């Protein structure tokens, strides 16, 4: 039921699942334009353009390929994404879902058996933290918004490490347990322009404030046959999210066409709990550098449905943050997707493709090609509209 | 054989040609087929068939008339010119009903919806006609409007109401299939009750009758449950608004049951005592689809040997105060049975007083007290299992010699004695102390012809305001299997997940050697994720019948820090549902497990699953 | 007619959801219904 | 229901005449007009707004010292009111 199969995972809180929602993602994250009928979480300033409510639920099937200097070996992964909820409260936006942070996963198997004295270990790891996020945005002005949220993360991370002899039956099963909780807040604005005629200058700016996570670490140790566990001291670490800088920029003409540009930049982190504790892996900053946009032939169409799929496309390089045997990890990719409208409402269904490579197989690392299919539901209706004639 | 061509539509002035052959949706070429063509200009199989003639009288064409005829037939090719007799346009004038002899005029005129000045219409008679049947009081088979004074110049219509009373009382025998057991309920109704003329003694025939309460004696039973309940309710309160006022007096006996093995215990059980009242409203703002519901309980437990899963104080008594409040808004239609369009959102809160606060009492020391540690309370002098004597009053303990286990006298050292964990669970459980939220989400999609997709969301959340006096025992999920209604009256809920046992998903205790270990002891917290196609077969009045697929995903956590709304137990399969008046909602579905089920060593999928039930087992 | 199932309008009195069970069976058999239909079949 | 309620009104004080109960079937057809008018789409406010004045006066016209005269009063200065932001 895991979400991630990286052996990466187990250092930090695990890796990044959630990067945006499938309107989104499919354009490498790029969120600069003011939409109307999709949801923009990585910016509360969004809330407020909905015209709208927004119900959307995302999921997801993974097929990622591992591989290093010794072999090469597959893996697949089926996950729930998102759930999020837009209502357009007069000039304001509320906003208002669930969204996993990060998530941890590996299946590592070390058979030595066939010879008599020989360990076997079967690492395993689960869980990651989640995200609660409650958004208000404000419309400044027409073109102009403005907005705050605050988010919670919880989750439980654990780590089993079990352990068996060739000869003996008995083994041993080592597992940490780390159950971590906070709360973040995120401030974002977006200002749209027209440079030249029916084009567009669009502009986004989101930052995300540092926040510390408490973790409750439990380490206990057990072998086959002895019902006494042995048990360690509870122990209490702290971790330091770092803040987040998303900048967008990008012009294209609403309806037809859009390209963007967005820079994400993270600050110092302390993501170093008991258990991921090496020498031989350092942290640095998050940075990621994405181009997409999207393309609709012609959306008031009415001889071709296929010219009113929005389509879309992305680039992104990204950088991790940790450095592994004194060599970044980096991962970079590129993602394509499609929206195909329901006729007779604004509601869409959104279909992705993303493919790419992370890691590297020098200096003993494992480099991971993965190719992951996304679909996305977009339901949008109109509230609380009053029935006049008393 | 003969082939259609050249469909021209005449006297059409209101829809223009374009709009009528995409209704019609015949084309060249075709077989000359001519019910296909007297189906789609009028189909009289049903009330709300998407034909022609339906368009025009839904909108006040009252003497609409659409005839076919054959123009020419050449080379095997027959034209038609269809006819259309649009006519002036209608609005009712005069609705008033007649043969009412024991039921007044006010509830009657209450649930028409067939309003004075407004354009005729038919979807309006035949709602009407079947709100007048929902209440009871007259025949099925006998609600006849008769038009009355038709004035096609001045275009105005007069409705007339003939109905047939036939007794208020009635007899409930209705059966159900839902959690893998047979549940039946019995039981008297009288939907004609008058409170107002309760103190006079005149008119007492078979109870007071007039205003449209309905009072209702009902008897439901299953095989770890029987409930017997007096209900009051008020359709409309205050007389200006359809708002909803509903009393009830109950009493349940509730025994133990392993829903895993479906045996039942009979020698442990618990009785359930609750008295409900509950105001509901639609709302007018935000806007006329959200309703109110409110509801204020008192329960009272009773245990009887109840001693399983994390009940210690089996032969203690509890008490229950509440308050629940609900917000929900739904616009879905047409057809509550299979729905086309709209959504649902309901959200939930029930809280209960906070005595903890008030109350100067230290949950978390009481098994540190005298009072909470295990003593002898016998008067005459005895022996312990080590050999020992056990003077009256003087505190216990228990000790394990050789082989067999016992109590083993302490002397005066309270604080090295056992203590008493049914004493400290009476004490935190004496009064019930928590919190109930609940969210639900549904949506309602066409996506390609009758094709329609469903999403559903839903959480619940059960906790308490102090930690150290620890979360109830009552109101907890249980995930897992065919799902069953709220039937039970201690708030526990069966929760469907489709592709797994009944109740398989639940957690269990964990601690191995505490003697109660694999035992179901409830979930806190649990969130489902369930998205459906289906198609319709049948859509009649008589049999509704369609195809489903689904793709869920759902697990249930057992305290908030153990909390992975992420990771899931995921399932999908087909099923069939099938809903006749008389027989009721039929369900068969087939899921696939594709997780493994908690406490397995092996990390193999679940496997195939068959689950059947009958009725709403929401 | 009267078969025909349809949403609650705004005309339809309002259903308390945050109540317990008023021990009945939403679209269960209804044997009373069965009944009927099985005299009305002589 | 305000809506049904004047033509129901309408018919009653033409189907039975000369009736002790026209006196209050007069005002609640007042009274169902102005809370139509009152709350009514700003499209045809100015048409429901005149058949409430022409309501009132055939109140008046019928008993001028109604028991409703207070209430009456009351409700035709919101319509009086309302009505000058129509005065085009
Ligand atoms: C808004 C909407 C509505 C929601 C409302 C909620 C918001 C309001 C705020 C609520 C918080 C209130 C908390 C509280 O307070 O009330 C709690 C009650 C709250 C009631 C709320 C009612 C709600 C009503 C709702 C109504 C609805 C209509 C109870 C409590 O309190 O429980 C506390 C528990 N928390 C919970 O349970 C909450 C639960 C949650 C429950 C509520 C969930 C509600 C969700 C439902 C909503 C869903 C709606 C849809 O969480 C969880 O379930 C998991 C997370 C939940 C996940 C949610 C998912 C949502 C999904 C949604 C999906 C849609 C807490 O955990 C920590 C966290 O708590 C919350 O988070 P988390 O829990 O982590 O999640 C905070 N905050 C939060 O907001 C989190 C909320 O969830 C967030 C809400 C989220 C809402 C989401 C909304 C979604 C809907 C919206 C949609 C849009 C977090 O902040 C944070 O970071 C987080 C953040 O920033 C905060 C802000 C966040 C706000 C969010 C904003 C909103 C945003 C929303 C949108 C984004 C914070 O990190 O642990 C505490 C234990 O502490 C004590 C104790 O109990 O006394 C004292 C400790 O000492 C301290 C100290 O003193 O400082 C503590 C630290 O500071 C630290 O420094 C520590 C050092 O490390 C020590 O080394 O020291 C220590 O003991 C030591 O202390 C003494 C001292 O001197 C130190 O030296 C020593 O004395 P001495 O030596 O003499 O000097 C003692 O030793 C003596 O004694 C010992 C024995 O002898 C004694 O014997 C026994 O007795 C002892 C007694 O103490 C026992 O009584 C035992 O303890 C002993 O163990 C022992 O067994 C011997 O020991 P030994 O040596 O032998 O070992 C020894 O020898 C010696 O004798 C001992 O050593 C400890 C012991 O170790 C345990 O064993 O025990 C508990 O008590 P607490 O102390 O009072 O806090
Ligand atoms: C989650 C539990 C807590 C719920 C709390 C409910 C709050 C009650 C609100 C009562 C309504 C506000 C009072 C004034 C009503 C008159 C209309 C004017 C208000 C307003 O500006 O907003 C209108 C619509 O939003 C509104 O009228 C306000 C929207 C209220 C929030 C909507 C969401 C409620 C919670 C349900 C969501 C979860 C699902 C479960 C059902 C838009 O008016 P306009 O178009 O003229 O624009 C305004 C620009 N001039
Ligand atoms: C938080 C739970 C624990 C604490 C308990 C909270 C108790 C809340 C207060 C009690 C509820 C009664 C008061 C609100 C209803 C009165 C409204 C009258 C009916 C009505 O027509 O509604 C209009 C607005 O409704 C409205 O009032 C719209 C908003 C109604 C919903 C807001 C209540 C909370 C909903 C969320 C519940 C679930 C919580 C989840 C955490 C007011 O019109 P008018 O009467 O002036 O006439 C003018 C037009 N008719
Ligand atoms: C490996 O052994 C194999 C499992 O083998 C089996 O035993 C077969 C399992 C049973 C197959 C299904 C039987 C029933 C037929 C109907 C299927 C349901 C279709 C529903 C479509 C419409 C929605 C209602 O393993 C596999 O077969 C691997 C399965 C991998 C599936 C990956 C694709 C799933 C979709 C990814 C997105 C997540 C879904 C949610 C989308 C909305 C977002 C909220």
């Amino acid at each position: 039921q895991q979400g991630t199969a990286s052996p990466y995972s187990f250092y930090g809180i695990g890796d990044i699942k959630f990067k945006g929602t499938l309107e989104y993602r499919s354009m490498a994250g790029v969120a600069v334009e003011q939409d109307s009928i999709h949801l923009n979480i990585e910016n509360p300033a969004s809330y407020a353009s909905l015209m709208q409510t927004t119900f959307t639920v995302g999921g997801t099937f993974g097929t990622s390929t591992l591989k290093s200097n010794t072999g090469s070996a597959k893996a697949q992964r089926t996950t729930f994404d998102y759930l999020a909820v837009g209502i357009p409260v007069g000039k304001f936006g509320v906003s208002f879902g669930l969204i996993p942070l990060s998530s941890v996963g590996y299946k590592i198997l070390d058979d030595n058996t066939a010879t008599e004295g020989a360990v076997s270990s079967q690492l395993s790891g689960k869980g990651g933290i989640n995200k609660v996020y409650f958004g208000v945005g404000y419309k400044i002005k027409p073109h102009w918004t403005i907005g705050a949220d605050v988010q919670y993360n919880f989750g439980k991370i654990t780590t089993t490490s079990i352990e068996q002899v060739t000869g003996v039956q008995n083994g041993t099963s080592e597992s940490n347990a780390s159950t971590l909780s906070g709360a973040n807040f995120d401030l974002g604005t977006m200002y749209q322009t027209k440079i030249y005629k029916k084009v567009n200058l669009f502009t986004s700016l989101s930052y995300t404030f540092s926040s510390n996570l408490n973790s409750e670490n439990v380490r206990e140790i057990n072998v086959s046959g002895d019902p006494d566990p042995y048990a360690y001291p509870a122990s209490t670490t702290k971790l330091k999210l770092p803040s987040r800088v998303i900048i967008g920029a990008g012009i294209g003409e609403s309806r037809k066409w859009l390209v963007g540009t967005t820079l994400a930049f993270q600050g110092e982190g302390q993501l170093t709990n008991y258990y991921n504790a090496m020498d031989n892996v350092r942290y640095e900053n998050y940075a990621k550098y994405a181009i997409g946009g999207y393309y609709i032939p012609n959306y008031t169409s009415f001889t071709s449905y296929l010219s009113r799929i929005t389509y879309r496309a992305g680039l992104k390089y990204e950088k991790i943050g940790l450095i592994v045997n004194n060599e970044s990890i980096k991962d970079v990719g590129m993602t394509l997707g499609a929206g195909i409208p329901i006729p007779g409402y604004f509601s869409n269904v959104n279909i992705g493709i993303e493919f790419g490579k992370k890691g590297t197989v020098s200096s003993n690392l494992v480099q991971e090609n993965y190719v992951n299919f996304s679909v996305g539901f977009s339901f949008n209706d109109k509230w609380f509209v009053k029935s006049k004639f008393n | 054989k003969y082939y259609f061509g050249n469909i021209k539509f005449l006297g059409n002035t209101v829809y223009s040609d374009q709009q009528l052959n995409r209704y019609l949706g015949i084309k060249k070429g075709e077989t000359y087929n001519g019910v296909l063509l007297e189906k789609r200009i009028a189909d009289n199989t049903k009330p709300d068939g998407e034909d022609i003639t339906n368009l025009y009288q839904n909108n006040g064409y009252l003497f609409s008339k659409i005839n076919a005829v054959e123009v020419k037939t050449v080379n095997d090719t027959i034209d038609f010119e269809i006819r259309i007799t649009e006519g002036p346009i209608a609005y009712f004038n005069k609705i008033y009903v007649t043969g009412n002899d024991k039921t007044n005029d006010h509830v009657i005129y209450r649930e028409l919806r067939t309003k004075p000045g407004n354009k005729y219409s038919k979807e309006e008679l035949v709602r009407t006609i079947r709100e007048i049947g929902q209440l009871g009081f007259f025949d099925p088979e006998s609600i006849k409007p008769e038009f009355r004074n038709v004035d096609p110049a001045a275009g105005t219509v007069d409705i007339e109401y003939q109905l047939v009373e036939k007794g208020s009382s009635q007899v409930e025998l209705q059966g159900g299939y839902g959690g893998g057991g047979f549940i039946g309920t019995l039981g008297l109704s009288f939907n004609n009750f008058s409170a107002r003329k309760l103190f006079d003694k005149d008119a007492y025939k078979p109870l007071p009758m007039g205003d449209g309460q309905k009072v209702a004696l009902r008897l439901q039973g299953s095989t770890y449950f029987q409930t017997y309940s007096l209900s009051f309710s008020e359709p409309w309160f205050g007389g200006k608004k359809p708002v909803q006022f509903s009393s009830s007096i109950s009493y349940s006996k509730q025994f133990n049951y392993n829903y895993s093995s479906r045996d039942v215990n009979r020698n442990q059980s618990f009785n359930i005592f609750t008295v409900q009242v509950g105001l509901a409203k639609r709302l007018t703002v935000p806007d006329d689809y959200f309703v109110l519901s409110q509801s204020v309980s008192y329960q009272h437990y009773d245990l009887n040997n109840y001693y399983t899963g994390l009940f210690t104080f089996g032969n203690g008594a509890s008490r229950n105060l509440a308050y629940t409040i609900g917000l929900s808004r739904s616009n879905k239609g047409v057809n509550p049975i299979f729905p086309t369009y709209g959504s649902e959102f309901s959200i939930s809160a029930k809280v209960t007083p906070p005595y903890s606060l008030f109350n100067n009492i230290n949950y978390g020391d009481l098994q540190n007290q005298k009072e909470y540690k295990t003593q002898y309370t016998g008067t005459t002098t005895t022996t312990g299992i080590d050999g020992q004597a056990i003077n009256p009053g003087d505190y216990t303990k228990t000790e394990t010699v050789n082989g067999q286990s016992g109590t083993v006298s302490v002397g005066s050292d309270y604080k090295s004695a056992d203590t008493d964990v049914g004493k400290v669970d009476q004490k935190k459980y004496n009064w019930l102390e928590y919190y109930k939220v609940k969210f639900k989400a549904d949506w309602y999609t066409k996506i390609y012809g009758k094709l329609v997709l469903r999403t559903l969301t839903e959480f619940g959340f059960l906790g308490a305001y102090d930690q150290s006096r620890g979360v109830v025992p009552f109101e907890r999920f249980y995930l897992g299997g065919d799902g069953m209604a709220n039937y039970s009256m201690d708030g526990r809920e069966t929760i469907q997940l489709r592709g797994y046992p009944n109740n398989s998903l639940t957690p269990i205790i964990e601690d191995r050697n505490s003697s109660r270990y694999g035992q179901q002891i409830g979930a806190t917290i649990y969130n489902k994720f369930s998205m459906e196609l289906r198609y319709p077969i049948t859509l009649k009045s008589s049999a509704s019948i369609y195809a489903l697929t689904f793709l869920e995903a759902g697990s249930s956590y057992p305290t908030f820090k153990d909390y992975n709304p992420f990771d899931l137990n995921r399932s999908a399969g087909a099923g069939l549902r099938v809903f006749m008046p008389a027989f009721g909602l039929l369900g068969i579905d087939f899921g696939y497990g594709f997780d493994a089920l908690p406490g397995s060593t092996t990390n193999k999928a679940n496997g195939w699953e068959t689950h059947f039930i009958i009725g709403q087992q929401f | 007619y009267v078969d025909m199932q349809f949403e609650d309008d705004r005309q339809s009195t309002a259903k308390n959801t945050v109540m317990y069970s008023d021990q009945t069976i939403k679209y269960g058999t209804d044997f009373v219904r069965i009944f009927k239909d099985v005299k009305k079949l002589l | 229901d305000y809506k049904s309620a004047l033509v129901a009104f309408d018919n009653f004080i033409a189907d039975f005449p000369g009736t002790p109960l026209k006196e209050d079937a007069l005002f609640y057809k007042y009274d169902s007009a102005y809370q139509l008018a009152i709350n009514s789409v700003p499209s045809k406010m100015e048409e429901r707004l005149h058949v409430a004045q022409t309501a009132y006066a055939n109140l008046m016209k019928y008993k001028s010292d109604t028991k409703y005269k207070e209430k009456a009063d009351q409700m035709n200065a919101r319509v009086e009111t309302d009505l000058q932001k129509f005065t085009k």
